[PDB]
């Protein structure tokens, strides 16, 4: 797997690949690893598929549960804490081979200026969490390649659209160097999924735009 | 035995009669909740699930407990199965069971009256559903409107006159506030919300302040 | 103690007498449940198991609790042994025990009256079976019909002089609606279901809307 | 039933009438708590959370039990989520639920009256919030002042005519002692504020020499 | 064992072989591994026989139990979740040798497009679940062979008959290359079982039809 | 141990050997491994003696318990399910060396065709059960020998007498190739035990008849 | 309810009135506990912690159960934190809470009255603290003296007239027995919280020393 | 990680580096490891990050909790005891690799001598605690280097400012010899964090002052 997320002026974007494996065997080609967990946050998980899907589902339910109970949504710090507690809680199964690591991307409606309200938070198997202040982060078997790719491409992020381009190219580099992350599939028409979050909330990116960007990247690498 | 049940029934009936009124009625856009409420932050109307909403009259803390229990139920069932398996009928049913057990076994019955409403899912054609649950767990199916709290009979009559199917939002709100008036007057004393069948996912939305005044 | 039990019996009786009525009668094609019910979505008749059906009169939440408990029992027994080991006699017995306990032990007795019915398994020839369980656990084995809720003398009499064995579906439904309307009707205010002994496995089948109107004329 | 519940309501009511009086009012600087209290060591006004404060009238051990429970709730929820998720509305709501349970189920109802108040976080523009929670779980929010304990009509009247929004600190204190007299030196009062201009912990006691100045200086 | 499922226009088919082994020893020739779990869903299991039978029985009972308690049958997604939870609960046992993996085929009566209302869902030992979008799937020791066979034969599926034929042929290849998957026994007249599901429900395919299909495949491979 | 069961026109027959071992040592020569668990079913178990005995006993008590509680006996399916559940219950002990596998023969008074009302169900250590379609079956350390014997002999079965003989010969080949299965003991007069079940119920085959069949098999092989 | 509670209150008040009397006074050297007690080995005054002493009137077994529960509380708190975090104010708080629970919920209310006193730590300068907790959990801060048990008003008035701040040991003892008479070694139990001791201030004054100070 | 704390006339200072690692891989560059745990104490943790943050947050909550329940804050001894209890409570997890050690710096408002009211307390994984009398202390994978640096530099501490300088230099030597402790990052402008505590309370040292000091050290060593 490879999940990426980066801040752009005005919001944040998260992108995830589509591959599923059992050893060397490709078991999935259309997985959706990036979930809109509430109006202003998306969660992308790497690891054991059942644990990741369980995490996304239960975390979304938990946030909305609090929201309906208290009449107001959690602070972003609270969201962080709940996710971290979930991971820490799964540590034991994680050591038995049921490991799942999330990456959180959100928009803090309570930040001072809305151009930097984007938040990217990473986690580890022990429940540790870190608000990334360098603009971007990735998690999964291909996160090193994706991060070292964004390290070079991040200066090109000037809005949401360029953000999505850089996210898709980071995923492309990840799939270039990691057999467990899936690249764009032009034969079947399958591409990474992406969410973009701004002050108007979280929205799924339409497949056609991702495909456009992918083809541009490919036709650029090839000439 | 029979006198104890008469005493509990009377304590509940008086409790509910002594409280502000709430109205819920089906209109073209879904369901409309209109409740007398002089507070700014304590709420009598609530969301329970994607398309399912909640309104209550009586002693606040008790129907707030029941409200929280209903949300717990809904979220739990949606998790154990799938979101779309959560239905207004389900929740009204479980409120019937719960209020039965409270009325017969609690140290003091709950002085509350409950309404559970459900509108269709986005793009579906489904008539709204309105359920009412009383303090003893009695449950009623209503096709047009529900009146709860205080002196309900005058309000119910005014609505029996002024109500028409598939009214607009404005017509429905004004009709509702008329009915509420014929039983005891502006934004600062009203709580208004709707189950909006035209919303894509979460239908519950409040109407407050400037938006409410303009109706 | 004696006066207390008398008070519980009175409360149960008056509660059930305030409720609307339900009839269940055997007909040539199985068993017929007809109950006066204005609601679109709150049900008084229900499936229990492959060939076993249920119907109740009285307070909704209480006979719904009982209905759920019965489904729990039947499904557990069928799983722990085999489906054909579940019988209507069994569920009538467990309802008798359960309502005895409820009547003597709970804060308030249940204001309910239950009917459990069973039709034959597909291809087999066995007369339908009807059981009545009252608020205190008493259980009657009835051969032709069961009336429950409200004032049962008028209805039980109208049925007592209008019921014949092996009538048709439409005939049994006409008999039923007439007998009910006596001691007190159309699609908008009726709940109708059948245990259709000609069905391969699950014999419970509701009759709703266009079909019911088509059977009423 | 009814006699038990109105017996509890009377015991509580009279118990709170017997006890000393407590006033809280919103002023330009935040919220002001002024209670009649001769003790040098027993306190009726307390901090709950960063911007949330607590006042009570009635029986000390009971509203101190409730105070401790509120601190437990606030710190627990602050830790499980984040500090900013703890609100005065939350604390007032939990106090409502809790006093409802106490009143209907405890051996003897609590003879207490609570006020939960919240001021704005540092640098933000948010009108203060004042909540009153009575012995039976009834809960009301009021925009300007709250009175508790003793004879509340004279004090509520004095403030009804004398209250002015955005009053000075010394104006607020002066009208608070004024209204309370209708029901007094440093040795007879307990005074504290939720100061909206403190960076973190808004709760601040006013005692001794400083309070002396605040009264007349 | 091999279980196969695949979509056709308006419906879905599932089929499975009849073999039972104890290591190399053949202990069963007529085993039924595909089960009509409800009016619109069939389940087929691989792994330990006892666990598979208990899975099918328990699952059918659960679905019907819900249907009777709540007056309406579960959404298809809810059925999926329930089966996933049942499998996840069996994980410790599965690690200790009692592994059973199901395959789910169904017809979703609440689907938007009635022509694509068929559903095929795969599962892994941990409760992972995946709705297959590529039209076919298989599970068992012969699953790979059947999936490659069907990869080559799927374009020939245009109705119920062709779908059923491709399914049976995939099982034929499965038994051809996997000794733990039984082939058509023409001496005893024992053939794979198959269930077909469309808008009129789920129905057992008569053995004689499977027999004709098998004889056709055999004649086709022999000359 | 070897336990055989087979269907004949209108009934079923089950037979079992009489040996008990402690490793290589012979600890029992007259053990009865085929129990009539109810008026229409017999059970034969292979494995740890204590577990086999407890199985037979507790199982019969369970069937009769149901019958008296509910006024009617379990369906044959129900009987299968209870036996399998009992086997699954013992799986941990079985993995610790206390393994016991039953074999069930019965006559279903609720079967459509009384000529095919015979029933033979086998089980595994996990609680798996399989109803046998091909007419015969066996369990135990000699079960493969006996099953391969009956594969060749089964066509001779036309009535209960031929079925009994075929069963006894199966057990004989079993003890012939498996030292943990006991053959006819002509010096002591101990022979395999057998139960026959048809529409009239399940009854013990008398020892004299089995002795005769045994002697015929013996002299036929000389 | 109020009848049950005022019968409890009455049983407590009468039960205390029938018991001997105790007095606690703040003096120059710390705090003085003087109680009427004829027994050779049944104590009404006790040490609680380093600088915190205890005195009780009423039924022995009940205020001994309270004495023990208080010692438990103090030692536990000091061990979970630090010795100096234990104070008389909080022992009084917990005594108030405990006696509230007892009074409202136990089979019979405790016929007890408690006084918790705290003197300054060695070398520090702090006016002693005196707390009274009554049978219903009511708590009172007192600056000069507390009187407990029996008919108190004569003793209280005697003190109001004869009490002098910063009195010496002998003088304060004198006015203490004086107020009590409104009594010698064989019928008195006296102890002091002595602010001049390094750590454990509680010191009993028995026999030779006791009568020695009675001249 | 390295956390240092030293006493100066009338106060105490604490400082920590900003580095987070996953083995050799640098996973963090701006970690805050020193927390103002109450108006007069700061805690700095080394070890597993999740545990360290948990410790700081929970400990702070516990101190303020006691304060609001009891109207008065804990004695410094009580604070030490609570932190030691927490650390001991984490001992099993620490045995399983979830190790985290705190260092405590405080100012005791109840001390007699206002000049020697500074407190430095170190802890071990068993919950053992020790009040440092010799003026300075450190914890973490670079603590040895920092302590040996302060051994030679401590005689220069005469006020808050010289103490801060010495602290930053000790962290500089730690980063110099220990790859798990991060040095000043001139490219990104990230520097160690520092807390300073005196009679007026504990306050964060503004980043600019630490930047200046670090640059003075760097230039000096060139
Ligand atoms: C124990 C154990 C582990 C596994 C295992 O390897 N389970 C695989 C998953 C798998 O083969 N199947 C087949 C059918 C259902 C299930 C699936 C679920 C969801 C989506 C696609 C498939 C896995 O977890 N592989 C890992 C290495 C993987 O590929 N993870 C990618 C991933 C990340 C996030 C997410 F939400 C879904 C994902 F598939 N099984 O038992
Ligand atoms: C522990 C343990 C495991 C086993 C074991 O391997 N037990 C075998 C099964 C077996 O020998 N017997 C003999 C008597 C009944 C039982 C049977 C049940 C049902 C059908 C046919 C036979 C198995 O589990 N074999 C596996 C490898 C197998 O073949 N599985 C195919 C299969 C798939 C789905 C299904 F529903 C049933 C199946 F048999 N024994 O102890
Ligand atoms: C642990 C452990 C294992 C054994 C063990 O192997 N115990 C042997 C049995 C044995 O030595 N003794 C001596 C006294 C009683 C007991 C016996 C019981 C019943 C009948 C004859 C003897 C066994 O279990 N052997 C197995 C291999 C065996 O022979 N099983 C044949 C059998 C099948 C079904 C049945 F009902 C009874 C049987 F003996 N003992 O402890
Ligand atoms: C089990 C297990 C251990 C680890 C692990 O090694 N986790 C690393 C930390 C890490 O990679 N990530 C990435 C996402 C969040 C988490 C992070 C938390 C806080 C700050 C920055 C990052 C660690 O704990 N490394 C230790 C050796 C470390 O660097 N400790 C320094 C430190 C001390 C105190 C403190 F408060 C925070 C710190 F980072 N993961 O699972």
């Amino acid at each position: 797997t490879t999940i990426v997320a980066l801040k752009y002026p005005g919001g944040v974007v998260m992108a995830g690949d589509r591959r599923s494996t059992q050893g060397n065997m490709i078991s999935g080609r259309d997985v959706r690893k990036v979930y809109i967990t509430d109006d202003y946050t998306a969660t992308g998980i790497a690891g054991t598929a059942a644990v990741a899907v369980e995490f996304a589902r239960l975390y979304a339910v938990e946030l909305e549960h609090y929201e309906k109970l208290e009449g107001v949504p959690l602070t972003f710090a609270g969201k962080i804490n709940r996710l971290a507690i979930m991971v820490r809680g799964n540590l034991a199964a994680a050591m038995q081979g049921l490991l799942a690591l999330p990456l959180l991307a959100g928009y803090d409606i309570h930040a001072s200026d809305p151009q930097s309200a984007g938040r990217i938070v990473s986690f580890d198997a022990a429940g540790g969490w870190n608000i990334e202040e360098e603009g971007y982060q990735a998690v999964g078997s291909g996160s090193l390649f994706a991060k070292s790719s964004m390290k070079k491409l991040y200066s090109q992020v000037t809005d949401g659209d360029s953000g999505l381009r850089v996210a898709v190219e980071a995923l492309y580099d990840a799939a270039d160097d990691d057999s467990a992350t899936g690249g764009p599939d032009l034969v079947r028409g399958i591409f990474p999924t992406a969410v973009i979050i701004d002050a108007d909330g979280a929205v799924d990116v339409p497949e056609s735009r991702i495909a456009e960007l992918a083809r541009a990247i490919i036709e650029s690498r090839s000439g | 035995m029979e006198q104890a049940m008469r005493e509990r029934s009377e304590l509940a009936r008086k409790g509910i009669a002594r409280a502000k009124s709430v109205v819920a009625l089906a209109y073209a856009g879904g369901v409309l909740f209109v409740a007398e409420n002089p507070s700014r932050s304590l709420q009598k109307i609530s969301e329970l699930y994607d398309r399912v909403g909640f309104a209550a009259a009586g002693k606040f803390n008790e129907f707030d407990n029941l409200r929280r229990g209903g949300i717990q139920f809904a979220d739990t069932r949606g998790y154990a199965y799938d979101r779309r398996d959560v239905t207004g009928r389900q929740l009204a049913n479980v409120y019937a069971q719960t209020l039965g057990t409270i009325f017969t076994e609690q140290a003091k019955p709950y002085e509350v009256e409950l309404c559970v409403a459900e509108v269709a899912h986005y793009g579906e054609t489904k008539r709204p559903e309105l359920y009412r649950i009383t303090y003893d767990g009695s449950i009623a199916d209503e096709p047009h409107f529900v009146v709860m709290g205080g002196t309900t009979e005058p309000i119910a009559n005014a609505l029996k006159e002024s109500y028409a199917e598939n009214a607009s939002l404005t017509d429905a709100l004004r009709i509702a506030v008329a009915a509420l008036r014929a039983g005891s007057l502006g934004v600062a004393s009203l709580e208004v919300a709707v189950l909006d069948a035209n919303r894509p996912r979460r239908a519950f939305r409040r109407i407050t302040g400037s938006a409410l005044q303009a109706l």
